[PDB]
RNA sequence: UUUUUUUUUUUUUUUUUUUUUUUUUUUUUUUUUUUUUUUUUUUUU
């Protein structure tokens, strides 16, 4: 099946940065809105950012806005976050979405048929 | 099946259909619960009173179709012929090299019981009649098969064949006659008759009574239209039947198309009591009809009718099938065998072939494979977002127009309405 | 044609459902001879939207 | 054949088609087995009986063809003829030298055993009625080989050949009488008593009595069509036996024609007993007929139509063979030999030639090859895609178009229906 | 009697470079992906780098990244490998890898229905 | 004057279907509705 692989995460201090790396698989995202998603344990499954197909229209939660840069390559089919300037806040584990073909992309997971496993990502002292 | 709910209120909803078994019974599956098929038949009466029977019953309305069969049996008993090697179907040796066999050896004799018809018999009857009655009553069997009265030209052509055994041959039936004889077809022991008559000079194409075969040819392969187009679209484009197994592109077809290869039911064996599955009461449910197998029919008729098949155009187009999807793989597959014309040289004097040049360098991309091979077709496809192209639609037309006189219900007017305009 | 219905948007849905599955065929490979089978290209990256699902 | 796989479930399918053997039967592997030909006769009633049993049996319905072939006998045997040279066939020196050998030479004698009656006697009928009966006979062969009311067309002239022997000759049969004869092509003593007419004949031309011919010229080369396609083939080319056999571009016509030149059957002798090998009960199953080799006649026949053949546009087209690749290659075969004029001085005055001039050096691409080698133009066809270009399709056009009365089923309004439009 | 025939390969030590060359031939590759695999000693089979025929588009391992340079020439029917930089890690065997026609090529060996016997690359301190 | 589908009893809704079936295909054989041979302006003292 469609399937949405997340690298690039890990354990930094605060102030440093991470690539997370995305690969689409399956299908086909040409008319498909990208983004990514973010859980720390206990606490509720949060929107960060998400890229559209339409002009690769950004859309940031306010969380991370000037930190995080979103883009996407539909030849490479992969999807990446720029994690510059880190903070403890940003500690959980990252998700990959992909939503169906001419659909939209909600921040409240609306949408969004597709899902990664997820790459764990830390932020210390 | 999957859970289906409406968004509204989250109910939830299960789509059903009636369903309809239909199962399909195939000839392997009969032999390994009898080892032989039983003809029930009546040896009461004598041969010369059963041929003014059936004269006298063949002149009037009334007659017996007891008294044809028993008649049959008296009429096809003493005749022989001598094998060149072994016969065996279905485990069943009904013959082993130098033996000389008879028509009623595939089949073993019963006795019907129970109460016999009066019959009117007339005498002066000579034997002479023997040498065609029975092709008269085979004949008869094709004749009450065909609904179309324009098309029983075939009860002409049988006194053409009759009127050759006997150059005074004359119709013993009346213009009613249509008749009497279409029930023929319902009597078990007569199909199981016309079955063993083919299934017998099909072996024996020398012998001189190959004649009787006109009527009962109509039994071999009966209810079995699907796997005669398979062979017709195996014999339009020119590739082997798997390469035309790999062309399948629907999952009905393919569905169909594994139904049809069981590999149990003798298909390719030359005499086998497969082509009679129908007559001899093998099966009541053929496994390689246009019934059962309706999506196969469509596609391999359409896609032999793009390729200038002129079988193809009275074929009939079947109900409750996919003729859009059907309709795309077919033009595909045969703008695929159109294009790719795959010309080579065969012969040679000077020892001098051509030589294809491979310093073509200018990449002429964005052009059709060059074969017939399913993998590079179906990509090239997927250049095309998966809409057929201009020059395909136009290959549709140029094939489809220029067709006249079309039936309805049939593929060939089908595609002269889907491609010509 | 049954009387006293909507035939406006159920004309727009049926043209709905037929242009989709009149557009897509899904055609798909079935049998193969030496184990190759039609693997898609995933390298198509010019961006062709503004095309049906 | 090869493994399939079902790709949803790696499940293994056998497509399978039902065979058919219908084997081909040569004329040398007859002579190998038998080395003469028998001819069945009952030598018992007199000739002089049997003029006028024939004749008042052709004035009714009944007559018997034991009769007929027991007369014919008694009328051609005293006619006999002298060699200019050796003739042999098969090892059978029939004649050598200056032998004068019989029209029954090319036969041995053997006496058929049944009952006959004299059906009807007649008396009054003259010797001179010897002079036109066997040709009537003979003639009624051609009449009941058609069926269509051109059956007629040949019967008047197997009338006008008569006056030229008796001015008052008048068909002594009915209207009725065309269901009589018929029956004799199945009589195997009377087809070996034509094609020993025939092939006596082709040998002694123009001797009195070459009349007789007539009505038995149907079965030189009967059942032998594909090679006559050959021929005609490399008459409207104009190129050699290999050159067109070069030009062969698909295996079913490469497999058809090896089947065809097969190195033993006498196809290039001048009198051989291979022309009659069906009459002549050498061969059940002809190796050269538009039945055993479709995919040839189509091929070599639509190549020559569109070479504006006037045979052509009549031959028909042959069932399941591959329509659309034989089309390609005929339509690249014709249009190199349209193209390819060849034109070159044959005669010259003042010994002065044409002298081509080589001193052009314009990169010349895409012109056609000079000449006619399948080896350039394979190439150049190669260069174009394996697409027929527009000037092909144009030519193709200009071809079969203003072809008017194209009966169906034929090649001729496949041409026309294919590339005029 | 379509086949490809690589050249090119030996032993070298760490740092220095190879050119493998990749003769394809027995039909068209017009439309075909052509590739490089590589055999590691006691290892299955791994993706080093493919180029496509649409505009030439490259897609490289991670092994290799800034170190391989993959080219084609349609006109030579030739396919190239540039190995600058070596590593005793990319000791292998390296096969060269063609693609029916509009049929794509994956990274795992999906597609790919030409391969060639291949030549050693060694490459030691 | 009323009125206002030349709508409607009620069910109903392919001028579908017993079942089987699907070239108004096929005995075989063959397939220029070619040919005796000459011959070729429905030319000419």
């Amino acid at each position: 099946q469609v399937q949405l692989v997340e690298t690039g995460g890990g354990l930094v201090q605060t102030g440093g940065s991470l690539r997370l790396s995305c690969k689409a698989s399956g299908r086909t995202f040409s008319n498909s809105i990208m983004g990514w998603f973010r859980q720390a344990p206990g606490k509720e499954r949060d929107f960060v950012a998400k890229i559209s197909w339409r002009n690769d229209y950004t859309t940031y939660a306010d969380s991370v806005k000037g930190r995080f840069t979103i883009s996407r390559d539909n030849a490479s089919n992969m999807v990446y976050l720029l994690m510059n300037n880190l903070k403890p806040e940003d500690t959980a584990v990252y998700y990959c979405a992909a939503t169906k073909a001419y659909n939209g992309g909600e921040t409240s997971g609306r949408g969004f048929y597709y899902w990664g496993q997820g790459t764990q990502v830390t932020v210390s002292s | 099946s999957v859970t289906v709910k409406r968004i509204i209120d989250n109910t939830v909803i299960v789509p059903k259909l009636p369903a309809n078994e239909d199962p399909v019974e195939y000839p392997a599956d009969y032999f390994r619960k009898s080892k032989e098929i039983p003809l029930y038949i009546n040896t009461t009466k004598s041969l010369s009173d059963l041929r003014g029977y059936v004269y006298q019953g063949l002149k009037s309305g009334n007659v017996s179709i007891i008294h044809v069969n028993s008649y049959l049996y008296g009429a096809l008993k003493d005749i022989r012929g001598k094998l060149d090697k072994d016969w065996s179907s279905f485990g069943i040796n009904i013959g082993k090299a130098g033996d000389t066999i008879g028509i009623f050896d595939l089949v073993s004799l019963k006795a019907l019981d129970g109460v016999l018809p009066d019959g009117v018999s007339d005498a002066s009857r000579t034997s002479a009649d023997d040498k065609w009655l029975p092709l008269y009553l085979l004949g008869l069997y094709r004749v009450g098969r065909t609904q179309m009265p324009e098309y029983r030209k075939k009860l002409m052509d049988g006194l053409t064949n009759q009127c050759k055994m006997i150059n005074e041959q004359f119709e013993p039936l009346v213009p009613e006659g249509r008749d009497i004889f279409d029930v023929w077809g319902n009597d078990s022991n007569y199909t199981k008759i016309v079955a063993a008559v083919d299934m017998f000079f099909h072996m024996f194409k020398k012998h001189e009574c190959a004649s009787f075969r006109y009527g009962t040819i109509v039994s071999r392969f009966k209810d079995c239209a699907a796997l005669a187009t398979f062979g017709h679209l195996c014999k339009i484009t020119g590739m082997s039947t798997e390469d035309v197994t790999t062309w399948i592109l629907n999952r009905e077809v393919a569905d169909e198309m594994v139904q049809m290869m069981l590999p149990g039911q003798e298909i390719d064996k030359a005499d086998s009591y497969m082509p009679y599955l129908i007559d001899f009461g093998l099966s009541s449910k053929s496994p390689y009809s246009s019934v059962k197998n309706p999506a196969f029919h469509f596609w391999g008729q359409l896609t032999a009718l793009l390729l200038r098949s002129t079988r193809a155009r009275n074929a009939r187009q079947p109900d409750d099938i996919e003729y859009t999807s059907l309709t795309t793989a077919g033009l595909l597959y045969a703008y695929a065998v159109g294009s790719s014309a795959d010309l080579a040289q065969q012969f040679c004097v000077g020892d001098n072939k051509y030589t294809p040049d491979d310093s073509t360098g200018g990449l002429t991309t964005n052009a059709p494979p060059q074969g017939r091979d399913v993998v590079e077709w179906l990509g090239w496809f997927e250049d095309q977002n998966r809409k057929p192209t201009p020059d395909m639609m136009q290959y549709a037309k140029r094939a489809v127009m220029s067709l006249q006189g079309l039936r309805e219900k049939t593929i060939g007017k089908y595609a002269k309405s889907e491609f010509d305009k």
